[PDB]
RNA sequence: ACCCAGAGCUAGCUGGUUCUCCCCGAAAUGCGUUGAGGCGCAGCAGUUGACUGGACAUCUAGGGGUAAAGCACUGUUUCGGUGCGGGCCGCGAGAGCGGUACCAAAUCGAGGCAAACUCUGAAUACUAGAUAUGACCUAGGGGUCAAGGUCGGCCAGUGAGACGAUGGGGGAUAAGCUUCAUCGUCGAGAGGGAAACAGCCCGGAUCACCAGCUAAGGCCCCUAAAUGACCGCUCAGUGAUAAAGGAGGUAGGGGUGCAGAGACAGCCAGGAGGUUUGCCUAGAAGCAGCCACCCUUGAAAGAGUGCGUAAUAGCUCACUGAUCGAGCGCUCUUGCGCCGAAGAUGAACGGGGCUAAGCGGUCUGCCGAAGCUGUGGGAUGUAAAAAAACAU
RNA sequence: ACGGUCCUAAGGUAGCGAAAUUCCUUGUCGGGUAAGUUCCGACCCGCACGAAAGGCGUAACGAUCUGGGCACUGUCUCGGAGAGAGGCUCGGUGAAAUAGACAUGUCUGUGAAGAUGCGGACUACCUGCACCUGGACAGAAAGACCCUAUGAAGCUU
RNA sequence: UCACAUCGACGGGAAGGUUUGGCACCUCGAUGUCGGCUCUUCGCCACCUGGGGCUGUAGUAUGUUCCAAGGGUUGGGCUGUUCGCCCAUUAAAGCGGUACGUGAGCUGGGUUCAGAACGUCGUGAGACAGUUCGGUCCAUAUCCGGUGUGGGCGUUAGAGC
């Protein structure tokens, strides 16, 4: 998964959610996966 | 200082020359060590004719030191450029020689 | 890393010459007291007023400097004596140059 | 290479970015526009690489204007070198932008793509600008 | 070479230059210099004579071309409209000429910029003149003191400055960088605040008191004073340390779209026949790129926002029914937080610690200096001497 | 190799050449080694060799420089053991350079920007002897570099 | 086919203080300049070894990037060289700070003295981060600091275990 400072939604299907002061997208893909900033 | 135009677009000609030698030089695997001779030869001669144009650009600073037009604080900066120039297009030399010698490997 | 630095063309001046309005609009004057230093005709001469070889304007005349209007966009310098000056010994001015003088003289 | 064509001096002062920019506020061609917040010594890199950017968006109509011109030159002295004599030869030329100033102007496209294409141009630019739409 | 002598050679250079108290107290700038770490004269000290009135405060009058602003001038500049003049093609090949996928003077209209541009033009500053009685005695009389310059005599040091605020230049609008201009402090200034900390903030140390009031700054403990009050905000150990950007973190405000003739999110439904459509005939067929962006059947449907295909096929989203039943969807704006944020002997907000003992707003007490008040003592000066004050 | 043209008193003959000369540079090629910026031979683009400041060769000779081999080994892998002279202890005699005063911790912070001495923490009974040198900007010689002085002295035209 | 497996043009924004600079603030009554030996220690921006996500991941072997600094990170040829290239290896042959760690611990090959030579510059004396051969590296530890090892005293009456 990518770690990068900006995370934007890549996928119409994604997502983003809060789990100990992160902000992760998940999406139902792999490679839309991506965490931080 | 108009030394630098003739110093800097000889340069483009010796390139031109390198790939006009390359043009002429287009077997089994032994037979491809055979044309790594005369391969050879036109880098080198690629090599001393990029540095007899240093030579010549060194050649006029020096009789401008002599003469007094420069003094030597210029002679330095001119040093360095024609020192960062010469072998900036050396690498252009050097590419160009990769550029042949992964051809008899690959193509 | 040590070029070397290029030198400059430039590095020339003439310090200030010190034109301009020596005499204010409204001030004392002289027979003879330089009004204006300047190097064109900026101000022109007026009335009891000389007009120099270097356009320098002075007072012929004792009398306070007037800056009049010139017509179409100028300036003259004209000058005026003033008829009568008074003084009243009321004022405060007066009161403590008297009051200095008096413990000038008590003192000694 | 938005670059001046011989002006009157060679080099010149810095001077300083007081001021909001009044003038330049007004949209004259464009509906949409891209306008300054932060004031900024904005290259003629930064405004080609800007309209190359805007215009890549562009792509079925709509017409595209630019409103800053640089004008101001900007000297480095001969690299690694000592203080003083004299100045350097001017490297590149530079647009004096104040906050409030048009940068960008375009027509003739959906409000859609517009807004798209000056997030580009943003990006490509040193400073915190906004959208405009007025005209 | 040595030894003695000239010879205590000279040294604008370095070091050193010894008792006490009281009064005043700089400069580190300009000018010239075979001068730049020296010297001269000015500037600024002391001391002593002479001449007079200013000083600080308020109010008028003067000439300024700077900040600002502007495009009439000088340059520079973008877009449009009018378009002399220029680019390329077409003729019955020496008279003659006409087309013109085209670059564009000069004016007009809109729109910018400029230390060395100005039809304009501030605030300060500068020059001048005017008006006002500073502290102590029975509205004046007469008092006591403090209060500024100009000229000259005698006789000094200084002539390496530093930082901070602003106006700029040079630099990379880097530097505890450099150079000028105006002002503060240090220099030559102790004390209190800043953990420590010349240059920041407060305040100018004559001396004594185991008195008091306060400035700046503070009131959980180390360590003086509220574990004071009332109303908001943070959940990060933020509160110590930085950006572009990222964002259903949290709190408030205004505006804006639908909604118990029932919205929003879930939930089986529907989401069509010419469309193999004209097109470059290899195919673009709702979806490479072109335009057109039909109209019907309808509770609804765009000849289409995305996935999936050589192109079809196929999967969705727009929208609408139905189930369902109450406030929800998309922008603007802030306030306080999160990520972005990684270095070399070991934690580093001053430490302990704190959910307020942090931030914002308000209200009142207190602490707090060598400041000011009180009580006593000294020395100056106001004259000469003592008392007596006033100032120092 | 062959010509044109300019300047100059004249434009380097033989020889040698990447060298005690070669900057670019570890030039390129071959030899030597598993591998060779040094070495040997050749090339010639001699920055800037060259004919008595001689040119190029040369048997011999060198506490000469510079490469390679054989033999040889503690030079090394990688240390170990032992003998003396010290070191250590006891008795006798008995110096030195150094030294503002020294009740002389570590961490990080601060400050003339690199602190035993200033701030906050941490650590730490007092005192010998043996060993060790990281610091006291340790000691030694008013820096021999650099620059200044209208200093000194040699040497040159 | 698809920017976002893997690269990422034109441009924009950061940190670090290892390079080459700018400044001239401490040190000219001296703080020894490179490389090698010996002996450290620390940082992470991870060469290998542990554990992961994604992959244009069939497996093997990768690529990419997240966590992690506990441990390790060869022997030679050439060069004074650090660096570098090459040979034989290997799990791998990490990159930095510590006065480019460490000369009162060592070395002296390089670079800053006098001799001598080559090329060159200089009418000449002389000169040239041009080149070559030759060329003296001090020290008995006061204090802190360390590795060892005693003595005193303390621990409340004194002792041995």
């Amino acid at each position: 998964m990518k770690i990068r400072a900006s995370v934007r939604p890549i996928c119409e299907k994604c997502r983003l959610i809060r789990r100990r002061g992160r902000i992760i997208v998940i999406c139902s893909n792999p490679k839309h996966k991506q965490r931080q900033g | 200082s108009l030394i630098e135009t003739n110093t800097k677009q000889r340069m483009e000609k010796t390139i031109e020359t390198i790939r006009s030698n390359f043009n002429s030089v287009r077997l089994t695997s032994d037979r491809r060590k055979e044309l790594a001779k005369v391969v050879s030869k036109l880098a080198e001669e690629g090599k001393v004719a990029v540095r007899n144009i240093r030579r010549d650009a060194l050649k006029s600073y020096e009789k401008l030191e002599k003469e007094k037009k420069l003094s030597e604080d210029n002679v330095k900066d001119l040093s360095a450029d024609l020192q960062k120039l010469t072998d900036e297009y050396m690498k252009k030399v050097e590419s160009i020689y990769k550029q042949k010698e992964q051809e008899l490997m690959k193509v | 890393h040590k070029k070397g630095a290029g030198s400059t063309k430039n590095g020339r001046d003439s310090k200030g010459q010190r034109l301009g309005v020596k005499i204010y609009g409204d001030q004392v004057a002289k027979p003879g007291a330089i009004i204006i230093r300047q190097r064109g005709t900026k101000f022109h001469p007026g009335k009891n007023v000389g007009i120099g070889k270097d356009h320098t304007i002075f007072a012929l005349i004792d009398g306070l400097v007037k800056f009049e209007k010139y017509g179409p966009d100028k300036k003259k310098v004209s000058v005026y004596p003033r008829e009568i000056q008074p003084e009243n010994p009321n004022s405060y001015r007066a009161r403590k140059r008297e009051n200095f003088r008096l413990q000038r003289e008590k003192k000694k | 290479m938005l670059s001046p064509k011989r002006t009157r001096f060679r080099k010149q002062h810095r001077g300083r970015m007081k001021g909001i920019s009044y003038r330049g506020n007004r949209i004259c061609f464009g509906r949409y526009a891209l306008q300054a917040l932060e004031p900024a010594w904005i290259t003629s890199r930064q405004i080609e690489a800007g309209r190359r950017a805007m215009t890549r968006n562009a792509r079925r109509g709509g017409k595209i204007w630019v409103r800053i011109f640089p004008d101001k030159p900007v000297t480095v002295r001969p690299a690694e070198t000592r203080m003083g004599s004299g100045k350097g030869s001017p490297e590149y030329w530079v647009a004096v932008v104040k906050p409030g100033r048009i940068l960008y102007e375009i027509s003739g496209v959906a409000e859609n793509i517009a807004r798209r294409a000056v997030a580009i141009a943003a990006s490509k630019m040193p400073i915190r600008t906004q959208f405009i739409i007025s005209g």
